[PDB]
């Protein structure tokens, strides 16, 4: 079949990955394509399941890595990250940004 | 010699039939000729009949008087019309049978009186009535039977008492019309019964006790040794005995519908090997299956609202001929192996308790069409349970804790229904899956897996939803 | 509007009749159209209920006239009526055809 | 070229924020790292390589460097000074190997680390405290591992961390105060292990914490040392053993906003339960068997989605929608149902299931004024009445499944132009209809076919209409 991949097809892919390898859905227009890598590309985040590893696309506005979803990891340079979701203003609770835009 | 603004032609050969309806008369002619073997006179607005009517007619074989405003009838107008074999008097305004006009008419074969406002039936105004065979007493204002008018009719073959306000049916009421093969009693008010009140006529074939005020079954039923057809829905018992129908076989159809029962006999439906069909819906007392023996020739078995906890491991012995089967809501955990119960095409077991399908439990079914497992608890089905059906077109299998999926067999249905699957993450292709047009699955990612201002053209291919 | 009809429309004739006619729906291919007759032509039977009259066809095996379902009263000429359904032979219990065919 | 790096053979490279190098030398099947990588170097990919030992002589001295990939190399020990060298290490990787144990010293002291992975190995031991000195750890993958119990010790020198999965792994207890120091987490992944039994106090350190996962394990009763995470957004019990949710449950957790419990095997659930939570969206209960009273709502009016299902819930208080605003669905099916409430008050209401009950009976102002209502389901239930203007406001209204009840007549007043009308099962349902009155109708099923046929059935770019006997 593929690379890294023990079930494939034509037509959608790779259907079920090696024991420890991530599927990529990739949307061609109306079509899915799935592939098989040990970390999942900027945008999305890694997933781990017994029946199945998932990359997931990161739905958090304005943000670049992520932990998983509504917690981002790196955000937006030129925005602030404070406690996973990403703001302007940020905590005047123990943080406010400082050198790095971290909100500690 | 046929009347003015009258249509008229001849019978077998001569005598002549009259059809003079809805010409808004007041009376009728005397201009009617002789050699009338057929009088249609119709919503003429006639009042009286008559000052001079118009026996002397010896060839009449059918008269109709329908849609004509009357309240009574001359003792002697049908005297001279001895060939009468069917009158009509349907749509008037009698508020009693005739007290003579109709006694002695030995040719009279077909009689309606319905749609009137009759409320009293004189004891034997059908006396000499040798030859009738047909009564419609439909749509009018009885309060009781006429036992005594109907003891002089053991020529009744058919007899409708529909639409009116009998509400007790007492011994024998029908006793000696015996040659009486179709009894109608719908739509009155009958709470009460006798334990012997259909005990009169043999010959009965079919009985309708629908749309009424019934609270018991009708045990009186017992002594119908040829009954084919029974009727009794739409009433308000609360339960079926054991051995309901045991002094009926060759029972073909019943119907109990919109009936608030609760228990049923498993006994209740033993020895009607004619019995078709049976349905059984809300029966929340039921807690075992019913026992079947000498009823083999079911076509479709529906239980469902009840507490069934399981199924004999031999359930399909009884069921052959069997095509669809419903025991959707109840509380089957086990299920036995069905292959026995061939020629089935339909199966629903939803919202039930099962765990398990294993490998035999729908082999061999052939001629399978549709399966419903939906809202159980099934969490392992054998990856080759469904490796030998052909036939399988439409599957549900939604809410069931499921992990994986069965790819061998049902290589080519046409509906899936997985959502409700949460541990179903695996991902499935398009082929395997020809002929699908209908699905729904657990997840949107999964839907994609099939594809899922001017002009513009719709080419509808697949389904799938999230 | 019509005769002894109550509500009419051109698309599907008549819907209602007059409180105690049948309504007779003819299916005249791809279309229903209904009229309100106080008797049911030959092939069919009158049936009365509180909400509706309907003539209804009478699927009976070589059958003319019927009083209702599964019960014929003019078997056709050239077979034997006995007891509501039809049959060459019939009984041979207390029947058998005389003059007429009428078992 | 004005300025070209200075990367290794067969690696592709690229510049980062100006000069510092970012390298990939990923799968090419290497075997131990080269040297002559030149520093300035800030990411370094080294995955999928099979390499065993590292090393004879590895490569710190890269004090540029802000991101180590070592993912799918085949190691089982790391050298205790092998990161020694790396000042601004910010993220490590370290997944997909096979270390049966952390590196007992190897990552202690990395100021700098932010980010750890330690995923997909086969590690069932954590040595105690070999995260010593590591304030700037705000995120700790342990996923798909052998635990089998909480690293206690070394996560108390974890002060820092903010995100934490221990998922797929066998732990099947926690004890108190297990993550005590764990005061910055917000995030806690524990789903796919087997936990049993769990304390009081097991989560009364994390007062920051914002979602908890407790899915796919062996829970038999419900924790109740949630009661202390006052700040818990997100709560995930589902796929466990629970067979109740107790009287003031989540009441120790005001601003939740999605919790799921389902595949539990539920049968009751105290009627106090979910009081209190106004930002809560959604509400699922299905086969609560002894469930007999309708939920109090108190302080939660912002349900999007309630479904209450298969349950004894005989009649509704007349005040349900009071509590019931923003309600958009609403599923009561499977019920003992009899007399319903006005519903009024429920706008915004768009679908409404009360299948499969015993209602008898729709009043006029059982369904008035609910001008978002799209599709009404009464299915399977003993409606005989039918009040001539119960559906008269109804301007949304497209789907309407009446099936299985005593009808014998219908309201024609209102809803002239719905789409689904679903009328089997009422068989004195005798009454004939028209295709006036309804336009836009393609989907029928009736009583009896004569009335299918009344709309044809034995551009036109809608398509063909249908209909069933
Ligand atoms: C409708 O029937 C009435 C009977 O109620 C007819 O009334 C008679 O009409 C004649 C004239 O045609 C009068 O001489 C009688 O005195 C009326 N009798 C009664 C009792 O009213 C009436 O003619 C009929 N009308 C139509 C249009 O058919
Ligand atoms: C009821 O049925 C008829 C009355 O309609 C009676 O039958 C009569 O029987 C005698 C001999 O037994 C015949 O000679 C008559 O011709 C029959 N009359 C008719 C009209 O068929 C029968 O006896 C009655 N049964 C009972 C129990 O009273
Ligand atoms: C790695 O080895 C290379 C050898 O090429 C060193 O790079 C340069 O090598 C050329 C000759 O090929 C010399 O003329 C340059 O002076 C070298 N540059 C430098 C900066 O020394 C490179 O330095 C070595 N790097 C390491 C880290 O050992
Ligand atoms: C590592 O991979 C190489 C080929 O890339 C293979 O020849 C070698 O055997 C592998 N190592 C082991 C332990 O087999
Ligand atoms: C957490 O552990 C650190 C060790 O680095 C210690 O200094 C700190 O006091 C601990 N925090 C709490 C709340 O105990």
């Amino acid at each position: 079949c593929a690379k890294g991949c023990e079930l494939c097809s034509e037509v959608n892919g790779c259907l079920k990955c090696s024991p420890k390898l991530f599927i990529l859905l990739e949307r061609n227009d109306i079509r899915q394509v799935g592939v098989c890598l040990p970390s999942c590309p900027p945008g999305y985040f890694d997933a781990r399941n017994p029946d199945m590893n998932k990359c997931i696309k990161c739905k958090i506005e304005h943000c670049e890595a992520c932990f998983s979803h509504n917690f981002c990891t790196k955000c937006k340079e030129g925005l602030y990250l404070h406690k996973g979701r990403c703001y302007p203003a940020c905590p005047e609770g123990s943080s406010a940004a400082n050198g790095t835009m971290e909100c500690s | 010699g046929c009347p003015t603004h009258c249509h008229c032609e001849p019978d077998g050969r001569m005598l002549l039939r009259v059809d003079c309806s809805d010409l808004g008369l007041s009376e009728l002619p005397s201009n009617l000729s002789v050699f009338t073997s057929y009088l249609d006179l119709s919503m003429n607005n006639i009042s009286q009949l008559l000052p001079n009517p118009l026996p002397s007619l010896r060839f009449l074989e059918e008269l109709r008087l329908a849609g004509n405003a009357l309240t009574y009838i001359p003792k002697g107008a049908f005297t001279g019309l001895y060939s009468l074999k069917v009158l009509m008097l349907q749509n008037n305004q009698l508020r009693h049978v005739p007290t003579e006009a109709l006694q002695n008419l030995r040719s009279l074969q077909s009689l309606r009186l319905d749609a009137n406002h009759i409320s009293y039936v004189p004891p034997s105004c059908f006396s000499g009535l040798h030859s009738l065979r047909h009564l419609w007493l439909d749509d009018n204002a009885l309060t009781e039977i006429p036992v005594q008018a109907f003891r002089s009719l053991s020529a009744l073959q058919a007899m409708t008492l529909a639409l009116n306000k009998i509400h007790h049916i007492p011994d024998y009421a029908f006793g000696n019309l015996s040659s009486l093969v179709v009894l109608h009693l719908h739509n009155n008010r009958i709470h009460s019964l006798g334990k012997k009140c259909f005990d009169g006529l043999h010959s009965l074939e079919t009985l309708d006790l629908n749309y009424n005020n019934l609270d018991e079954f009708p045990t009186a039923i017992r002594t119908l040794s040829n009954l084919k057809e029974l009727g009794f829905h739409s009433n308000n018992i609360r339960s079926i005995p054991e051995k309901a129908f045991v002094g009926n076989p060759s029972l073909i159809t019943i119907h109990f519908y919109d009936n608030p029962i609760q228990f049923v006999g498993r006994s209740a439906f033993q020895h009607l090997p004619e019995l078709r069909t049976l349905t059984l819906n809300g029966a929340s007392q039921i807690t075992e299956f019913p026992d079947l023996t000498g009823t083999a020739n079911l076509e479709s078995l529906t239980l469902t609202g009840a507490q069934i906890s399981s199924l004999p491991q031999t359930v399909c012995n009884q069921l052959p001929n069997l095509q669809v089967l419903d025991l959707s809501y109840n509380l089957l955990e086990d299920l036995p192996s069905f292959s026995v119960c061939q020629k089935l095409q339909k199966i629903d077991l939803r919202h039930n308790e099962i765990y398990e399908i294993k490998v035999d439990t729908f082999q061999q079914l052939l001629s399978l069409r549709s399966l419903n497992l939906a809202w159980n608890k099934i969490a392992i089905i054998h990856p080759n349970a469904f490796s030998t059906l052909p036939s399988l077109i439409k599957l549900d299998l939604s809410s069931n804790l499921l992990s994986s999926f069965p790819i061998t067999g049902l290589h080519g249905l046409t509906h899936l229904k997985l959502t409700g699957n949460h541990a179903l993450q695996s991902l499935i292709s398009s082929e395997n899956f020809p002929e699908l047009k209908v699905i729904e699955m657990p997840y949107a990612y999964q839907c994609c897996a099939f594809g899922v201002e001017e002009d513009l053209k719709a080419l509808h291919s697949v389904q799938c939803s999230p």
